[PDB]
Formats: C-alpha cells, structure tokens, sequence
C-alpha cells in the first residue's frame, strides 16, 4: 500500500494529511525529499490535529541553543518524527500504530542554519 | 620518497580469480580492520585568536570526520561558542566547552567563536583536552 503526494511549503507553513481509522499493529512508513528550492524536510505523526506553528515559533524566539530545544519541543508535539534519516537532509520514519483509531501526518520545514559568515536560524 | 593517495584492496580466500583483479564479493567475510580492536589515535591543535573591534566573529573549518569519531573543543581567555556543519545546521552549543559525535558517513564541521585575545583548543578522539600534557600531536 503506497501513495504519492506533492506540495509546496511557504515560510514554514506545514501541511496536514489524514490517516483515517488505522488498526493496532500496523506499521507506517514515511519519506520526504526536496525537489526544488532550499527546503529542509521534517515529518511528524500525531493523534489530535494541532498546528505546531505556535510552539515551534518559540524555538526561533530563543535565538545547545537549537538542537536540544528543537528535540525537546518535538518530543512533546509529536509521537514520532525524523529530521535527516535519509539521503542528505531528507527524512524517513517508521512508526508502529499504538492503538486503534485515526492519526495525522505533519509535513513541513525544520529550523536550520545555512550560512558560514554568521549564525541565523 | 614515499607516496600518498587512495587505494582499493581486494582479498580472496581459495578464490584464484582474485589475482586477475576482477573478483566480485562473494561468500561470508573472513578478515576485518585491525585498528578497530583498540583506541583511535588522537589529534590535538591549539590556536590563539583575537577579536578586534571590526572582527568580532570568527569561523574555522575542520577536516572530514569518519563515522563513530568524536569532537571536543574549549576556549579560555567569555565569548559564545557553537558548532555547525558546512551548510550551517547547528549540531552542538557551548556550556566554555563543547562535544559532538559523528553519525553520518562524512561530516564536515565549522567552529564558530563570537563575542581581547583568547586561547582555542581543539581535538579529535581526544577527550583529555582538559589536561593534554603532550605538545599538539597528530595532524
Ligand atoms: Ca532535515
């Protein structure tokens, strides 16, 4: 069971995907690759759909000032996530469905630095 | 003189086609790297740096790190210290001392020191940077 999706991310505004009525014992797989621009993929899975923008914004506001804070916030927002598990900066995720019900998949952009003259997440 | 460069080594056991140089991998392995049996060789380097009025930000590039390696750095005159990769994605932050461990196949690191003259000490596979003792060793 394989499905494809394509989208566009603007200024760290993510896209939610719905997984209706999964069964306990199922295994979810995810992979996200960059096809244009400077996007750095991030993927997370959760039960109740809530916008991570308000929580992730505080991480940018506090500018291990980046990695530890991002990990601590992600371990609260999501049940499972991956940043750079694939080839390059691409993400890959394996998640065993805990109980019976529906879940949500969140795709978006992580917080990164891409300069060597100064530090600016 | 001696010579330097990269090489490819093919080893065979009771496989007479190896001497042709075209032996494809087969069977179950029989030999392994010897260096993995002991502790890795440390490299230590010390630098003196100065942050002028117009040069308050400084960056340095490191050589490539193999997977499983470790990185240590410390500064003693306090400025801020952090570590990022070549793109710049942050990896560690100073507590001044810093520590990191290599996960990817090839890691290229950049050390940021930003704020006067300071001493910067850096080492690879050398957790003893607090009390080195030996003069800077290795490459
Ligand atoms: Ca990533």
């Amino acid at each position: 069971r394989v499905q494809h999706f394509t989208g566009y991310i603007e200024d760290g505004r993510g896209i939610f995907y719905s997984l209706p009525d999964m069964k306990q014992g199922d295994i979810i797989y995810a992979s996200m690759q960059n096809t244009g621009g400077n996007l750095d993929p991030l993927v997370g899975i959760m039960a109740e759909e809530i916008d991570p923008a308000v929580s992730l914004g505080q991480v940018l506001e506090k500018a291990n000032d980046l990695i530890s804070e991002l990990t601590a916030v992600a371990d609260r927002i999501f049940l499972g996530w991956d940043d750079d598990g694939g080839k390059g900066y691409s993400a890959s995720l394996e998640f065993t469905i805990p109980r019976d019900g529906t879940y949500h998949i969140f795709a978006g952009s992580t917080i990164t630095n891409q300069r060597l003259d100064k530090f600016q997440p | 003189t001696y010579t330097t460069g990269s090489f490819q080594l093919i080893l065979g056991l009771n496989a007479p086609q190896v001497i042709s140089g075209e032996g494809e991998p087969e069977g179950e392995v029989f030999a392994s790297l010897a260096s993995l049996e002991i502790k890795p060789e440390a490299h230590v380097q010390e630098l003196e740096i100065r942050l002028d009025k117009d040069t308050r930000y400084l960056t340095q590039h490191t050589r490539n790190l193999q997977p499983g390696d470790t990185f240590h750095a410390l500064v003693e005159p306090l400025p801020r210290l952090r570590l990022t990769d070549s793109g710049g994605k942050p990896l560690a932050f100073g507590l001044v001392e810093l520590n990191y461990t290599c996960d990817q196949d090839i890691c290229e690191l950049v050390v940021h020191v930003d704020g006067a003259v300071y001493r910067l000490l850096v080492g690879i596979n050398a957790p003893n940077l607090r009390e080195s003792g030996q003069t800077p060793v290795g490459s």
